[PDB]
């Protein structure tokens, strides 16, 4: 059994979206298949149902008439189209099986990421940030690299070929304004930062951006 | 529409520890077949949630015996005998019973252990922000526990609380501390007017908040 799902997607406010759920591996026409919304904040929210078999359906009501599902026999997949995309829409949306009053939602898909926005694929804009000029330097020193003004996710900041396994604390990404941003500290000994030499390696598989720039020591 | 809600929120645990989450239903979620139908799901970070228990007692096939659930009427729990790492996450209550199916609200399952102080850090902005019309200030709160956490910006001695910018990372596992980003941006102009730039810090760890500070006028 394996509940394969569609990948992440990007749409503008107003547009609409069609997310596909295909069922391999089990009687697909017989088994109810569960839509659940997951904002990225938190809460799970079931949107409806669809029977592929027949052609029954079933809304939330926080969801009727946003959400819409068709079922094709044919090919096993069940799909859910989204009207009137809003920024309250962008979360990640599962696709379970579910049989009522018998065998529970044991098998889900991988999970569809669904953003709204009006941006374009913006690269990064690393800032290197150095400790400041007043501050005092005790035995074990944090670092610091920031990345702003940048989309989609994600964006993998690390170290030099994974320099720095260790004490890293890559903080998740936020939207300041219409870009994501985050950012990233390492902890090192002072003794070691003149002569170690660390970079944080910020990457946009999005863009096909993959730019390293080390934070040179003040 | 049946309302689920689960308490606490959080339930910090120590390992080995027997933990213990509830379950209450707005209405009573008994079928004429003999069997309520209640489904535990645990949502471990960045995957799908998993099935743990369905009709309140049975076991899922390929689950720690260690969970174990019951309940009746509008009365639910789930009980973890000895809690591992595995075990870190979300559980979620759900109801089968009456269309539709709801799910719960969810119990942050976390670790608990001796309190561990912040470590603060304070960062100016960068040569590139300044070209590129702009400020950006940043304060690093890394390594503190428990989330008893306030951050509070007092500029030159008057409290700045617009435009805060506020990012907190999960518990990690490592050390399972936690940590926060918080930062604000500043435009040139405005970022050269104000001569005294503040961050403080309030923790339980130490009731005195943990001031520092970085003059503009310097
Ligand atoms: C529709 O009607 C059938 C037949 O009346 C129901 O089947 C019966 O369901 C009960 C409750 O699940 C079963 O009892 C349970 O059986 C399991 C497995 O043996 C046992 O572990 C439990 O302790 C309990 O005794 C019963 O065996 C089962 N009988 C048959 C012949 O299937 C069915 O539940 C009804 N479905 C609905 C939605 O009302």
């Amino acid at each position: 059994v394996q509940l394969q799902q569609s990948g992440a997607e990007v749409m503008k406010p107003g547009a609409s979206v069609k997310i596909s759920c295909k069922g391999t591996g089990y009687t697909f026409s017989s088994y109810w298949i569960e839509w659940v919304k997951q904002r990225p904040g938190h809460g799970l929210e079931r949107i409806g149902e669809i029977l592929p078999g027949s052609g029954s359906t079933n809304y939330n009501e926080k969801f009727r008439g946003k959400a819409t599902f068709t079922a094709d026999k044919s090919s096993k997949t069940a799909y859910m189209q989204l009207s009137s995309l809003t920024s309250e829409d962008s979360a990640v949306y599962y696709c379970a099986r579910y049989l009522p009053y018998y065998y529970a939602m044991d098998y889900w898909g991988q999970g569809t990421s669904v953003t709204v926005s009006s941006a374009k694929t913006t690269p990064p804009s690393v800032y290197p940030l150095a400790p400041g000029s007043a501050a005092q330097t005790n035995s074990m020193v944090t670092l610091g690299c920031l990345v702003k003004g940048y989309f989609p996710e994600p964006v993998t900041v690390t170290w030099n070929s994974g320099s720095l396994s260790s004490g890293v604390h890559t903080f998740p990404a936020v939207l300041q304004s219409d870009l994501y941003t985050l950012s990233s500290s390492v902890t090192v000994p002072s003794s070691t930062w003149p002569s170690e030499t660390v970079t944080c390696n910020v990457a946009h598989p999005a863009s096909s951006t993959k730019v390293d720039k080390k934070i040179v020591p003040r | 529409d049946v309302l689920m809600t689960q308490t606490p929120l959080s339930l910090p645990v120590s390992l080995g520890d027997q933990a213990s989450i509830s379950c209450r239903s707005s209405q009573s979620i008994v079928h004429s077949n003999g069997n309520t139908y209640l489904e535990w799901y645990l949502q471990k970070p960045g995957q799908s949630p998993k099935l743990l228990i369905y009709k309140v007692s049975n076991r899922f096939s390929g689950v720690p015996d260690r969970f174990s659930g019951s309940g009746s009427g509008t009365d639910f729990t789930l009980k973890i005998s000895r809690v591992e790492a595995e075990d870190l996450g979300v559980y979620y209550c759900f109801q089968g019973s009456h269309v539709p199916w709801t799910f719960g609200g969810g119990t942050k399952l976390e670790i608990k252990r001796a309190d561990a102080a912040p470590t603060v850090s304070i960062f100016p902005p960068s040569s590139e922000q300044l070209t590129s019309g702009g400020a950006s200030v940043v304060c690093f709160l890394n390594n503190f526990y428990p989330k008893d956490i306030n951050v509070k910006w007092k500029i030159d001695g008057s409290e700045r609380q617009n435009g805060v910018l506020n990012s907190w990372t999960d518990q990690d596992s490592k050390d399972s501390t936690y940590s926060m980003s918080s930062t604000l941006t500043l435009t040139k102009d405005e970022y050269e007017r104000h001569n005294s730039y503040t961050c403080e810090a309030t923790h339980k760890t130490s009731t005195s908040p943990i001031v520092k500070s970085f003059n503009r006028n310097e």
